[PDB]
């Protein structure tokens, strides 16, 4: 047996809160601005990933390059054990040559 | 506060009342009338909501062009039953028994 | 009109009722089912299933293909070839009657460009335009154009109808600063000036067969009486022209800008130019 | 706990229905389970049987 | 399967088609929601395609009632007792009606 | 004493504007005050709900990162050696602890690293979304106009009310033009609100439209979009980002 037998508790969203309310909210301030700004310039997050994006082995070379220097030393040997791996998958293994 | 009814009861001599107002803006053969100026489409049609206590939607303002059509509309009535009310009004047999609150 | 009165009688657009357009989301593959995946599409045992088959033209030992066939210069210098988009004269008419390019004003590559006539890519040599003779027949314009090379037959047509064209030169540096300037306008640097044309090409630029822009002004009207009786046409004389202070006007080398002198800095913030004073460096610019 | 509610309420509802066949409920008049109207029962009686009974008599 | 499931001989309820036939069928009851958005097909049978249906059976006492408020259902009772329900959720009018 | 207001951008001569009515908040029944005239193209273009799609699609996935990782086969701690040799007993044959068969070890295809899901639709699209908006909002009696969004009193209760009585809906969102130059009144009675939403010309967008179901704009506000929004068609191919000098770009 694999299913729970009580209900689980109800999950109430409050579709009215703040972050939901204004969501989107200058997302065509470039449009809209005489193009001061760029919707990129509103990603908020990595370093390295706003507004960019790409596949893994990108994205692990971007962020070698961007923060690399920055990286705990664990952290950036399977970073580089993880960009050797995936340029061999990528180059080498597949259906489609 | 008293919320306003969408009900609306076209009156038989509205051909008649439209055209009071009509005098009090604008010759024969005024159903023709055109109204691409503003000022004078804005003082009728605010004077027959006034009155009738129906104003236009704004999805209707454009093709309101002349008063034939302003006539046109107002001879369209508007139902204020929901769905509620109009399953049992249309005098069903017998046999059927609808529950709604 | 018809669909917005559609519109009123549906229930109101949201979230929820929005869709793709159909044929534009292609459904996805994952191989899962007797169809899909019992081997996924790989096929049988053997180095294609397992994703280990040799590299993209590898002819299984057998020489390839692209190692059977000689070498040859096919492309030996292209990095180095120089290149130069052309400007036909149908498109250049095409230009001028819908407004986008002024007769009434020299044409130089800057004012093609504002105009989006052409599209040049500086980082990709090309040095500048050269116009064609395609749509001789049938251009009446005229034009003060200044370009970067030229048939004569595309000489006759600009000539033919009381016009000058003129062959100037661009190096590498300075054509991409007439071509987009407004970006050279803020980097902050002061106009630098023209280089001359390399060893190869003086001998085309100091000839008045081609309108050469440092051969001598005095050599030309001899190349355009004889193109004239070439091509069977009256050479207008342009020194009676309405606006022949206009078709006149040209470029010095050693400038990119017309009434602007090499050393000035342009700043756009203030509407200002600023010119220099020190002696050394007037004598460099002005060189 | 698997995150979900659609299997919860699909075994409760089969639950139900199994609690619903051991202990099944004692059975009560038809004129007191929702949906009834007297009226309407007695005419359809009638107009079933292809009858006109009166209805005050019937 | 057969041997996997019961099975019954040819019959009717009361010798049906002897004397008079009878419309075994006696009450209906559809609960179709005011908003779901499963309850669209109930919706439609209800509002242009029920009174006809009563007016063509005049045997049968359809009721309809406004409030399951997430999921239709349609519940058929019978002379012989036997009551069966069929679901009527995400279906099309088409759908409904021959149901 | 009406309130009109002509369409200034050229109109196509094959096409007749549209129209709409200026209302006021500063009484509950105060609708029209004037009559006010929308450029066909901005408030009257197909209606395209695809597009719209598109638009709304696009708006909800640009921004997105999704910070979820799970430990490949490699990143999870020990497992270097061989548990047991390949001949010898008579188990199934492994080469470490942590392959992703084995309890404990690491997903095979999982998550990989922060992703971004970044991409961008050609600006005329979003323009055109945003056109679109806007006349189904207005074909379904939903969008209105305002001289101002000026209020006697700052009591939320006042807005709401006003609100119910004349049919708007469950949400509004308020368009007024500069973030500065919002009135006292309805910056304070709609920060206490939470389906009434007070934005500035600069922040609409097609997901905040959509969501709410009226939509209420100024008169300076219809103004600035249709000189913003006409900019679209009839604009050349750019040379350089319109953040840099051009000679008639403001
Ligand atoms: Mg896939
Ligand atoms: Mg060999
Ligand atoms: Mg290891
Ligand atoms: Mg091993
Ligand atoms: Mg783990």
């Amino acid at each position: 047996i694999g299913i729970r037998l009580t209900l689980p508790p109800p999950k109430v969203v409050d579709r009215w809160n703040e972050k939901r309310a204004m969501f989107g909210v200058y997302d065509n301030i470039g449009i809209l601005g005489n193009f001061e700004k760029h919707p990129k310039e509103l990603i908020r997050g990595p370093i390295w990933l706003r507004g960019w994006k790409g596949n893994e082995l990108q994205r692990c070379i971007r962020k070698r390059k961007m923060v690399g220097s920055r990286m705990f030393a664990d952290d950036l040997h399977n970073l580089n054990k993880r960009i050797r791996y995936l340029y061999k998958h990528f180059n080498r293994h597949g259906k489609f040559r | 506060p008293p919320l306003r009814s969408r009900a609306y009861t076209p009156p038989e001599d509205l051909q008649s009342r439209l055209e009071s107002y009509v005098k009090e803006v604008f010759p024969s053969n005024w159903q023709d009338i055109s109204l691409e100026d503003s000022r004078l489409k804005f003082n009728l049609l605010a004077h027959l909501a006034d009155d009738l206590g129906h104003v236009v939607p704004n999805s209707r303002l454009h093709q309101m062009c002349r008063v034939r059509d302003v006539l046109d509309f107002y001879n369209v009535p508007i139902q204020d039953r929901s769905k509620f009310d109009e399953l049992s009004a249309s005098n069903l047999p017998p046999n059927l028994k609808i529950t709604w609150s | 009109a018809r669909a917005l009165d559609l519109l009123r009688g549906l229930p109101r657009v949201s979230l929820a009722n929005l869709k793709p357009n159909p044929g534009s989301k292609k459904p996805e593959r994952r191989p899962r089912g007797r169809r899909r995946g019992r081997k996924c599409g790989r096929g049988h045992k053997g180095e294609r299933q397992r994703g280990t088959r040799p590299r993209l033209g590898f002819e299984g030992g057998q020489t390839p293909f692209y190692i059977r066939i000689p070498k040859y210069g096919f492309n030996e210098g292209h990095s180095f070839r120089r290149q130069y988009k052309p400007l036909s004269l149908n498109r250049l008419q095409y230009l001028i009657d819908l407004g986008r390019v002024d007769p009434s004003q020299p044409i130089d590559l800057t004012q093609l460009v504002n105009g989006r006539g052409v599209t040049i890519q500086p980082l990709k040599r090309d040095y500048g335009v050269q116009l064609v003779e395609e749509g001789a027949d049938t251009f009446t314009a005229k034009v003060n154009i200044e370009v970067q090379l030229a048939s004569e037959l595309a000489i006759a047509a600009i000539e033919k109808n009381g016009g000058v064209v003129t062959t100037a030169f661009y190096d590498p540096r300075s054509l991409d600063i007439v071509c987009k300037p407004v970006p050279f306008f803020l980097r902050g640097q002061p106009i630098p000036k023209r280089m001359l044309p390399p060893e190869e090409l003086v001998p085309y630029y100091t000839d008045a067969k081609n309108r050469g822009y440092l051969a001598d002004p005095a050599k030309f009207p001899e190349a355009r009486l004889e193109l004239a009786r070439k091509y069977g046409y009256i050479l207008p004389d342009i020194t009676k022209d309405e606006l022949f202070k206009m078709l006149c006007t040209r470029k010095d080398p050693r400038q990119i800008f017309f009434g602007l002198a090499p050393g000035w800095v342009v700043n756009m913030a203030d509407k200002k130019i600023l010119k220099p004073t020190d002696e050394n460096l007037l004598k460099y610019y002005t060189s | 706990v698997k995150k979900g509610f659609r299997a919860a309420f699909r075994f409760q509802k089969e639950l139900e229905r199994q609690r619903l066949l051991r202990c099944p409920p004692p059975p009560v008049r038809r004129s007191e389970k929702p949906n009834w109207d007297y009226h309407a029962e007695i005419q359809a009686f009638g107009h079933r049987l292809q009858e006109n009974f009166s209805l005050d008599l019937l | 399967t057969a041997r996997g499931t019961p099975s019954r001989f040819l019959a009717s309820v009361l010798h049906n088609g002897l004397g008079r036939y009878v419309q075994q069928l006696q009450r209906l009851s559809f609960s179709v929601s005011r908003d779901g958005a499963s309850s669209r097909g109930a919706r439609e049978f209800v509002e242009r395609e029920v009174i006809d249906f009563a007016r063509r059976n005049p045997g049968v006492v359809i009721y309809v009632n406004s409030r399951p408020c997430c999921v239709p259902r349609v519940v058929a009772e019978y002379l012989n007792g036997a009551v069966r329900e069929e679901s009527i959720h995400c279906k099309s009018v088409e759908e409904i009606s021959t149901l | 004493e009406p309130v009109l207001r002509k369409v200034e951008l050229p109109v196509p001569t094959h096409r007749r504007p549209v129209q709409a009515w200026v209302e006021s908040l500063r009484g509950f029944e105060q609708e029209r005050v004037g009559l006010a005239d929308l450029h066909p193209d901005v408030f009257a273009t197909a209606p395209r709900l695809d597009i719209l799609h598109q638009v709304a699609m696009w708006q909800k996935n640009f921004k997105r990162i999704s910070y979820a990782k799970t430990k490949t086969r490699a990143e999870v701690r020990g497992g270097g050696r061989k548990p047991w040799p390949q001949k010898g007993t008579g188990r199934a044959r492994h080469g470490s602890i942590r392959s992703p068969l084995w309890r404990g070890g690491g997903v095979a295809h999982g998550p990989r690293g922060p992703t971004s899901y970044y991409y961008m639709l050609p600006m005329k699209v979003r323009a055109l979304g945003l056109k679109v908006a806007l006349t189904v909002k207005l074909a379904q009696d939903d969008l209105h106009i305002m001289d101002s969004l000026e209020l006697p009193t700052g009591d939320p209760q006042y807005l709401t009310e006003l609100a119910h009585y004349r049919r708007w809906g469950d949400s509004v969102l308020l368009v007024d033009l500069t973030h500065e130059e919002m009135p006292q009144s309805i910056v304070e009675a709609t920060s206490r609100l939470k389906t009434f939403n007070l934005i500035p010309a600069v922040g609409l967008n097609v997901h905040s439209m959509l969501k709410h179901q009226t939509l209420v704009l100024t008169l300076p506000t219809v103004a600035f979009l249709e000189d913003k929004l006409l900019w679209q068609d009839s604009r050349y191919r750019p040379l350089y980002p319109f953040s840099l000098p051009y000679s008639d770009f403001p």
